[PDB]
């Protein structure tokens, strides 16, 4: 609240300093921001405690940055950490005390939890509460009465208005409890699903699963893990532990196929007990319990084919022990979020690898599913070797003079097609691909503009893939990339970042970017995180190049796009010039070729 | 002939931006007296400060505000 | 037959005392 | 350096400056490697010796040391060829110099220099001294232009501020001597005191200025005896740099926070720590003020916390490269005053004018293909006179 002569807020008169400040490695700002030391001997204990009570926002190598909020404190209470149980240790760890503001915030957030519980039974959602005064003073606003369908006091609530009531309670200061007591539940018989000994659970996976199962009752929340870290395995383990009917929701055909494959590989459950509620193919969804389907189908708003209507009615009628949702970052979308209310589930677990978006709808996930239970430390995984180390780099390509002339002259938005296609970046990508090809490194080129992708691919006679590409040709190209030594590069379009199971690649060049999309950046980066059989963290075998054009809007987009990665800790090294480019022969070495490319770009319209 | 002013050298992209400026009369005058080379141009001394301000605005456009 | 996760949180910091 | 300062002197001032007490020893210590040995050798000789002996008195290997030492001591004029006997005065003084004839102080020096830097920066609370203010103003690192309003800080001021304490103080004292000659204070008398430290009205005023700078402290209500501080004769880091342009500095003295804020955006200030961000805005603000990326990088490196010393390089490459690129972008457009030519009837005349401009140094840039060139206004008069002369 107090501002120094500079921008930083003043806290000299706010909180004191502990005498043994050197011993205490923890800081506590009044706003809730906490700065932990990664060099302290008790760093591991401090990390565990701060991860338990707070969500990371920036975890560089030296000083980690966390911030706590109501959702994080509710998650702490869910895993069973009381207000004293957290605040006493927070004061002990803190080297400068705990401000009264944070003290009262923690007390209020902890006490305002568990008073209101939401439990669905016999397809009816009852708002139970041991304390009756909570309901007595909660029925002040008319929205509760209109929403409601027309000790231990409970009342039934309308299915459709659950989301509205939950978001209302969040700001009403009485969070709802979504814990599932699968251990004590006889209404829905347990499913015959077990985890085979073959599956191996990594320490971070086990920690995330523990945070989810803080107690005997499973907690509904979101666990963010890298795509290469085995989030599919974590979800399968969660379903197996729940031992009740599980509905996994993918985002595409590839996602559902991969989910079925993961289920069969890691769970002893028989093949016949798994169904694919997919329009392309179905396996008698009503027949078995464990189901894999898609948001588009479940939230489909237009006409429903009679068979799918029967399946949808069956799904609505039945109650699901677990609702796994992969790629939760798309949930807050209108149709996708409608699925949450369409289907009934005790706990709706969420898994993803890029929980970031521009529109401020990510906060809605906290109530749509639950608090962010776990968020894996990418740097720690890199050190442990579970994830391939990546030498993140941004190659600056100076824009050609004529191209810059037209780009600046035109105030329209042909610049997206223009600066994405310039001779300098073309030569840079050509030279980089040549260097990695002679180095036997697998290349996955990326480009949002299909026009630019096709032009580059024809000029380099490479197998570009994109949306309306035939599925058979897509599979053939991927198989050739994985097996044929003569080819070691594939030019994938935006479809690549959506969802795929692609072979591990040693480099990932991105000539063009869709825009300031942290989601796309992280999605494309996750491709090369696949750990090799015998690599090492320090070898930096994996490389990521984000080619950008100097003095162009692409620079702003790249800087706005690398925020999530830098927050994780990746250091994007800038490359102004590439050694050997002048000696190496490359296309567009003369003014004329740039002229024809510019003419084609202009005629593109 | 002899012409007064200043000579500014920059990368070809900035040179092309200056050419666009003079051609489109963004500053209201054809300040580019002559083009010494692909990376060198001549501008009137009095206008240099505002030209540099315009270049700074361009940098603001092409750089994100962290 | 329950799993280790159902037991409870590890509470890794509880070991340290001052 | 002191070697530069002494080299930039005349023989008449040099021999006088070679005072008996200390100068002959302080200048001796300057002798880097070998000239010490020759000075000791021919300290006891009253007969000059041929130059060929000195030439051949060093082996073929490492002769460059011999030539450089001989040139340096010829500039110092310790001896004369006399045809290489040393100066009689220097010989006598050196023979007389060779068998012939605190914890609170360092803190005081630190505090005094810190308050001086606080005044140098726009600190509302700082020590007030009109003589110090005017001395800094005339030192070339500050300009007021309005006695009523407090003086501001010039471009050189920020560069001086970001320098390390040793070099900062040494340059400050160099400027002090140069301005002492201008104000009329005898240079030799004040200079000899500095040499004597490492072992009149003008003397009293000079000692007062030194005490104001914090190098000395009488401690006895300005008595004749003085106890020089450590700085009179001539530390761990605290900043931690992340990979996201974030600085965590364990600073309690406001001077360090101000120095960091000069080129970073401050976010939080804890009792024993402060958080700042190195953004384009702050870095370009410093560069416009006058700093260059080298000073910022050196400052962060010297004030580097021990935690980041283990990693090599100490400062992350991404941070260093980003700072350098930010400084470069500002000077992408290089402005250089000049005068252009047009309408060259013949290339022979243009080439002759180009040769003349190259000889006189007037030319700044030329274009043979376009038959034109640019000349600075200073050389515009010369080239115009040449054209008139035809």
């Amino acid at each position: 609240t107090k501002v120094d002569e500079y921008g930083a807020k003043d806290y000299r008169l706010q909180m004191p300093l502990k005498d043994d400040h050197t011993s205490r490695p923890l800081w506590v700002a009044p706003d809730g921001h906490i700065f932990l030391e990664a060099f302290s001997p008790v760093y591991k204990y401090a990390q565990d405690f701060l991860v338990a009570i707070a969500e990371p926002v920036c975890r560089p190598t030296h000083v980690h940055e966390y911030k706590l909020t109501a959702y994080s404190l509710y998650a702490a209470v869910s895993v069973g950490l009381q207000t004293s149980d957290i605040t006493e240790y927070l004061r002990k760890l803190s080297k400068t005390g705990v401000p009264d503001g944070i003290m009262q915030f923690i007390k209020l957030c902890t006490v305002s939890y568990g008073k209101v519980k939401l439990v669905l039974k016999h397809n009816r959602y009852f708002v139970e509460s041991c304390h009756p005064d909570v309901i007595q003073h909660l029925l002040q606003d008319p929205v509760i009465r209109e929403c409601r369908l027309r000790q231990t006091v409970s009342f039934e609530v309308k299915q459709e208005m659950i989301e509205e009531l939950q978001k209302r309670c969040i700001h009403l200061e009485y969070p709802l409890l979504a814990e599932y007591d699968f251990r004590n539940d006889s209404v829905n018989p347990d499913i015959n699903i077990d985890l085979k000994p073959t599956a191996v659970l990594r320490p971070y996976q086990e920690k995330s699963l523990r945070k989810m199962f803080g107690n005997g009752r499973a907690r509904s929340g979101v666990i963010v893990l890298p795509c290469g870290a085995g989030k599919s395995l974590v979800g399968v383990t969660a379903a197996c532990t729940v031992r009740k009917r599980c509905l996994v929701l993918g985002n595409s055909a590839v996602s559902v196929e991969q989910w079925k494959a993961q289920f069969k590989m890691w769970s002893t459950i028989d093949d016949s007990q798994i169904c694919r509620f997919t329009s392309d193919a179905k396996d008698k969804p009503i027949g078995c319990s464990v189901a894999i389907s898609t948001y588009s189908m479940l939230g489909h708003t237009t006409k429903r084919s009679w068979e799918a209507e029967r399946v949808m009615e069956w799904l609505k009628t039945q109650e699901w022990g677990l609702m796994i949702l992969d790629e939760v970052h798309t949930i807050p979308a209108k149709m996708f979020r409608r699925v949450l209310t369409i289907v009934q589930a005790h706990c709706k677990l969420g898994l993803t690898a890029t929980l970031v978006r521009e529109d401020d709808k990510i906060v809605d996930l906290n109530f749509l599913i639950g608090p962010k239970l776990y968020e894996a430390n990418w740097m720690e995984l890199q050190n442990n070797g579970y994830i391939a180390k990546v030498q993140c780099a941004e190659v600056w390509c100076p824009m050609s003079p004529e191209f810059y002339r037209e780009y600046v002259a035109i105030k329209t938005k042909k610049r997206i097609l223009l600066y994405t296609m310039n001779p300098n970046k073309f030569r840079a990508c050509q030279f980089l691909i040549k260097f990695h090809e002679r180095r036997n490194d697998k290349i996955i080129v990326f480009a949002d503009n299909v026009f630019a992708l096709k032009e580059y691919a024809i000029r380099l006679n490479k197998p570009y893939i994109y949306g309306p590409t035939s599925q058979g040709e897509r599979m053939q190209i991927l198989q050739n990339f994985k097996h044929n030594p003569k080819i070691n590069t594939i030019f994938i379009s935006k479809v690549g970042d959506t969802s795929f199971d692609l072979p591990e690649a040693n480099v990932l060049i991105q000539i063009s970017s869709h825009g300031g999309s942290r989601r796309q950046e992280a999605q494309r980066l996750g491709r090369v995180l696949r750990a090799k059989k015998g690599m090492v963290a320090e070898e930096y075998n994996a490389f990521f190049y984000s080619l950008v054009s100097q003095d162009t809007q692409e620079m702003a987009y790249s800087t706005k796009r690398q925020r999530f990665l830098v927050d994780q800790g990746y250091s994007f090294k800038v490359i102004t010039k590439l050694a050997g480019m002048e000696e190496e022969d490359l296309a567009f070495s003369t003014k004329e070729e740039q002229q024809q490319l510019l003419q084609k770009v202009l005629a593109a319209t | 002939n002899v012409l007064k002013g200043v000579l500014i050298e920059c990368d070809p992209a900035m040179k092309q931006f200056l050419l666009y400026l003079d051609e489109s009369n963004a500053l209201g005058k054809k300040f580019i007296i002559q083009d010494i080379d692909d990376t060198h141009v001549f501008v009137i001394a009095e206008l240099v400060n505002v030209l540099q301000e315009r270049v700074g605005e361009l940098m603001d456009q092409n750089a994100f505000s962290l | 037959r329950t799993k280790r996760w159902e037991g409870g949180y590890e509470r890794t910091w509880e070991i340290l005392k001052e | 350096n002191l070697q530069e300062f002494l080299g930039g002197l005349s023989p008449g001032v040099l021999d006088r400056l070679y005072g008996h007490p200390a100068t002959c020893l302080a200048v001796f210590r300057e002798l880097p490697s070998l000239a010490k040995n020759w000075v000791m050798r021919m300290l006891f000789l009253e007969q000059p010796l041929p130059q060929a002996a000195v030439a051949l008195w060093v082996k073929k290997e490492f002769s460059k040391a011999q030539e450089e030492s001989t040139g340096l001591l010829s500039g110092l004029r310790i001896w004369h060829t006399q045809l290489l006997i040393l100066n009689p005065i220097f010989r006598q003084n050196l023979r007389i110099a060779l068998l012939g004839g605190v914890p609170s102080l360092d803190k005081y020096a630190e505090e005094r220099w810190e308050v001086v830097l606080h005044f140098m920066v726009g600190s509302p609370s700082a020590a007030v001294s009109q003589d110090l203010a005017q001395l800094l103003s005339q030192a070339g690192l500050m300009k007021s232009t309005e006695p009523g309003e407090p003086p501001c800080i010039t471009s050189a001021g920020f560069q001086f501020l970001l320098l390390d304490t040793p070099a900062q103080l040494w340059y400050f004292m160099l400027q002090y001597l140069q301005t002492a000659q201008s104000r009329g204070m005898d240079l030799v008398e004040i200079l000899s005191f500095l040499f004597q430290l490492s072992f009149s009205d003008s003397l009293l005023n000079f000692l007062q200025h030194l005490r104001e700078f914090g190098l000395v402290f009488q401690r006895k209500r300005k008595s004749r005896r003085y106890y020089p501080t450590r700085l009179a004769i001539n530390q761990p880091g605290f900043i931690v740099v992340e990979t996201n342009y974030r600085l965590y500095a364990y600073t309690e003295s406001e001077l360090q926070i101000a120095l960091i804020a000069l080129f970073s955006e401050m976010l939080y200030r804890f009792p024993n720590m402060v958080v700042a961000q190195v953004t384009r805005e702050s870095v370009q603000q410093a560069i416009a003020s006058g700093i260059t990326a080298q000073q910022i990088i050196h400052f962060l490196r010297t004030r580097a916390h021990p935690v980041m010393l283990k990693q090599t390089p100490v400062l992350p490459p991404t941070i260093t490269d980003q700072i350098r690129l930010w400084e470069l972008e500002r000077d992408r457009l290089r402005f250089t005053e000049g005068v252009l030519y047009n309408q060259f009837l013949s290339q022979v005349d243009f080439e002759l004018l180009l040769a003349h401009a190259r000889e006189l140094g007037v030319l700044v840039f030329e274009n043979s293909a376009k038959r034109l060139m640019v000349v600075t206004p200073a050389g515009h008069s010369d080239v115009k006179r040449f054209w008139k002369r035809q």
